[PDB]
């Protein structure tokens, strides 16, 4: 049984979405064991809430991030992170609101 | 009524010989049925004799009938209507023949 460093698959570069409207953008990935996922803008994490406008929903090799009813302040660079026993990897993805 | 774009399936990563055939497939729930399109390098692709993009209700798929070097690469399945968009994307490689 071989350990896996984790390794996120094709994520867009950008992203569009009008505002006011909901957003959801999926990434596969792997590694074992399952890599630890998370989402940060700003430098800071997106914590997934029932109730509040982020929901993150996470698998064994997917992530989904929604935002719900995207509000100009949603804009900006997203990153993707994972993390396991055995290594760590990164990818962002630039989100675009139109008025 | 509105609800916004899903994915039940999302786009794999394929490895091809160059002249083969490519496929990537996607299946998108949400109402009103959402549109499907697809981009790579920044820019929406358009149906040819060479890409194709079959459809049966919420399958969607891009169909390459034989793929060259210059097709390898990030395809972005980007699923829309009224309520919102959805993303997902997937990277196709392509192997030319050694010598």
């Amino acid at each position: 049984s071989r350990g896996i460093p984790p390794k996120i698959e094709a994520l867009p570069s950008d992203i569009s979405i009008d505002e006011g409207k909901v957003l959801t953008v999926a990434c596969a990935f792997t590694g074992e064991p399952t890599p630890e996922v998370t989402w940060s803008c700003g430098g800071r994490k997106i914590h997934s809430q029932e109730q509040g406008r982020f929901h993150i929903e996470n698998t064994d090799d997917l992530t989904t991030l929604i935002i719900m009813d995207v509000q100009k302040q949603d804009g900006g660079l997203y990153t993707l992170s994972l993390g396991n026993e055995f290594g760590s990897d990164s990818a962002t993805v630039n989100i675009h609101i139109r008025s | 009524q509105g609800s916004p774009p899903c994915f039940l399936r999302r786009p794999r990563p394929v490895r091809v010989v160059s002249g083969a055939e490519a496929e990537l497939k996607c299946v998108v729930l949400g109402e009103p049925p959402p549109v499907v399109v697809w981009e790579k390098g920044g820019q929406q692709l358009a149906a040819s004799e060479r890409l194709s993009f079959p459809a049966d209700g919420a399958e969607h798929g891009l169909l390459l009938t034989a793929a060259l070097p210059t097709d390898a690469g990030v395809y972005v399945c980007r699923a829309r209507n009224a309520a919102g968009e959805a993303y997902a994307a997937a990277a196709v490689t392509v192997l030319e023949p050694p010598a």
